[PDB]
DNA sequence: ATACAACCTACTACCT
């Protein structure tokens, strides 16, 4: 029942932050990796666990800095296995920021 | 307490040049010396023969494993062993009715029933020999587990269910030895062991853990029939021939007859090793004995060394002779008087009969393959099957057999005829396994024995063995 | 820009993407494919994009 | 061995592998060796088992073109070969000896 | 044609 935030990790920090506050004060299970102060050892792989059995959305931030970065992309690419795999066609939601 | 003496294990030839004891791990790793381009199949029997067939091809592209892959090496695909191509979509199929196979198999004699289905099988093959434009390799011939179990000699047919050999396999391929097509009998049950099952509901043939045994067998066969060279010896001599003599009793004319089959083995300039039978079954009027008459003797070494004389340009420079008999004063005498002064003529008896079984006092393994106990200087027993270290596990079953080895006509070495024989016991091209316990000559020339004396309208057979075996 | 992209179902449409890439090359087009210039081990989506 | 020696880091991908924890650090290790290298084709999955679908691979996998091995292992030997000399991989002249 | 010893083959049955 997570919903999953992607995003360039210190270049879409602001709205990325906004966004997930208010989803959170909204009554949602929010999913982001600046939530967490302390990151543990396995961090790739839980990602993966999260998005493959916890998460129902996948928001991406899609901006300049997050359109060819290697964790976004990853990212995306198991999201859109997961969507396959729910048959769930709006899984993967982008949020248009930059101009 | 008596000695023995080990004979190391031979070791066979592969592409590249590259020598090994193993043939599957050979195989494997380097591959065949000839390069095949691919396999075209024709496949004779019912519809459900077809698919089971077709599936059986499928499933031998992917990679097979049995349960240790330390005593029994895996099995990696076709292709991936001898690069070529043996592929479901390469089959011809000439179907055979169900209707028209009970129409035959349900009769009141043996002989008959055999006969009308083994020239329901071979009317087709002929006809899809002479009258179609595609080439076929091997045929496969998948018969219906019905058709194998009334078709033997001594099988009874259900009263509920109502020349030539009364046996389906050696009939049929002793009446296609005229048109030279070299043909694999398959059962249904063997490419479909899981459909298969008995009362209990558990297959009757379990091959859950030697599927991929089952493959390499298989395989390597067909890899065989369709002229293609898997592996070589590599230690043999120059100008030496061997020779096997195999008698067979022949039933089919009225009066008992004993035809002598042979089988020759040597090494051509080009280090390729010739390995042949040697036909046109000498047979022997007299019942119960099985020793050659001076003129079918001569006749029989004069061609052999005719043959050798054609393959190199000269007269072999030591001729051995593998029989399960031991040769009389006469037919060697007759023997001697085709060999020219520098031909050496040793004739070797290999027998299975002496009851001599060794038991090693603190284990649960068997006595090591290879070792020999040399009686004297003519006669040893040598250990052809055993506990192979590089398998970890015993050829045997329970206590393996010994051969003994006996020089029973000539001067040679017994520890070199050891060693020949435990050499020859690595080129049996019917299995893909490790050295099996007889001489290769021995077992192909009954293997051809078992063929030339099922028909006799047998003029003058082909020598090839993909014919035979 | 030389280069000429085919589009197709990738198991499906082999035979006639081969037959005419091939062809297409003999007469001096550049041509990318998949199934002819798609190297291994590659992010292949973003190589396509590209 | 990874950071100093290899050209190229081949990955059998199998359900055994899949999530195996020391071919997880070796898959980080490469591919920061393949970042800092520039090198677009330093790791190849190399698809062998057909119970592992094309949908439950890794993360760092995920991606990637494999080579599928699944079908055949024949092909796939053509296929990495095709690709080492497409891709100039370093190599000496064939002697089976060594392998041997 | 009986007794024996020393060799011979044919035909199945079961294990992996
Ligand atoms: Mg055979």
């Amino acid at each position: 029942n997570k919903i999953f935030i992607s995003h360039a990790t210190p270049d879409d920090n602001d709205f990325t932050r906004w966004l997930a506050l208010k989803l959170i004060g909204l009554g949602y299970e929010v999913w982001c990796d600046i939530l967490f102060l302390d990151k543990g050892v396995d961090f790739w792989s839980n990602i993966e666990k999260v998005i493959r059995e916890d998460t129902c959305k996948f928001l991406l931030v899609s901006s300049s800095y997050s359109n060819q970065r290697e964790g976004v992309l990853k990212e995306l690419a198991v999201a859109a296995k997961v969507k396959k795999q729910l048959k769930d066609d709006k899984f993967i939601i982008p949020l248009a920021i930059d101009e | 307490m008596k000695e023995l003496i080990y004979i190391e294990e031979p070791k066979i030839l592969f592409a590249h040049g590259q020598k090994c004891t193993d043939a599957r791990d050979g195989l494997a790793l380097f591959g065949p010396l000839n390069n095949l381009y691919g396999i075209k199949s024709g496949v004779i029997g019912t519809k459900q023969g077809l698919k089971i067939f077709r599936d059986y091809l499928d499933h031998i592209q992917k990679p097979i494993y049995n349960s240790n892959s330390i005593t029994r090496p895996m099995f990696p695909g076709f292709e991936a062993v001898f690069d070529c191509k043996w592929e479901s979509t390469g089959i011809t199929f000439k179907e055979v009715t169900n209707e028209d196979i009970g129409k035959f198999l349900y009769n009141s004699s043996t002989h008959k029933r055999t006969y009308d289905l083994v020239s329901l099988f071979i009317d087709k093959i002929i006809s899809a020999n002479k009258n179609e434009d595609e080439n076929v390799d091997v045929w496969f011939v998948i018969v219906p587990d019905e058709i194998y179990k009334y078709c033997r000699p001594n099988s009874v047919l259900p009263k509920e269910m109502v020349n030539y050999d009364a046996q389906f396999h050696d009939q049929f391929k002793a009446r296609l030895l005229k048109h030279t097509i070299p043909t694999q009998i398959f059962r249904e049950s063997t490419l479909a062991w899981r459909d298969f099952k008995n009362a209990f509901g558990l297959p009757i043939r379990d091959f859950s853990k030697i599927e991929g045994h089952l493959a390499w067998t298989i395989s390597t066969a067909a890899f065989y029939k369709a002229g293609g060279k898997p592996w070589k010896l590599s230690d043999v001599r120059n100008g030496v021939c061997y020779l096997g003599l195999v008698y067979k009793k022949v039933e089919k004319s009225k009066n008992p007859r004993n035809a002598c089959c042979a089988a020759q083995m040597f090494l051509d300039n080009g280090d390729g090793t010739v390995f042949k039978g040697e036909v046109g079954p000498w047979y022997n009027p007299k019942n119960g004995q099985y020793h050659l008459e001076p003129k079918e003797a001569k006749a029989l070494l004069s061609q052999s060394l005719q043959s050798y004389k054609e393959q190199i340009g000269e007269y072999p420079k030591e001729v051995f002779i593998h029989a399960k008999t031991r040769f009389n004063h006469q037919e060697w005498d007759a023997f001697l008087e085709v060999t020219p002064k520098e031909t050496n003529l040793v004739g070797v008896t290999i027998s299975k009969t002496k009851p001599l079984k060794l038991y090693k006092t603190e284990g649960d393994y068997t006595i090591l393959r290879g070792n020999a106990y040399v009686v004297n200087e003519r006669s040893a027993f040598l250990w052809t099957v055993g506990y192979v270290p590089k398998i970890q596990t015993a050829l045997s079953m329970e206590v393996p057999n010994p051969l003994f080895i006996e020089i029973n006509k000539g001067e040679a070495d017994i520890k070199q005829v050891l060693k020949d024989i435990l050499s020859l016991t690595k080129l049996n091209y019917n299995a893909c396994i490790f050295a099996d316990g007889e001489p290769v000559t021995l077992r192909f020339a009954d293997k051809i024995g078992e063929i030339l004396t099922a028909s006799t309208d047998i003029k003058t057979p082909p020598l090839a063995f993909k014919y035979y075996i | 820009r030389n280069k000429i992209f085919i589009s197709h179902a990738t198991p499906d449409d082999n035979d006639f993407t081969r037959w005419l890439a091939l062809k297409l090359i003999g007469l001096g087009y550049e041509v990318w494919c998949d199934i002819l210039f798609l190297d291994k081990g590659v992010d292949f989506w973003s190589n396509i994009e590209k | 061995v990874i950071r100093e020696d290899t050209c190229k880091f081949l990955l059998v991908s199998s359900s055994y592998s899949n999530q195996r924890e020391g071919v997880l650090k070796e898959l980080a290790v490469a591919a920061k060796v393949k970042k800092q290298l520039k090198d677009d084709k330093f790791i190849i999955p190399l698809a062998i088992d057909e119970q592992l679908s094309y949908d439950d691979i890794n993360i760092d996998i995920v991606r990637l073109n494999a080579i599928d091995f699944k079908m055949s292992w024949a092909r796939g030997l053509k296929d990495i070969l095709e690709a080492f000399e497409k891709q100039k991989v370093p190599k000496e002249v064939a002697d089976a000896s060594k392998s041997n």
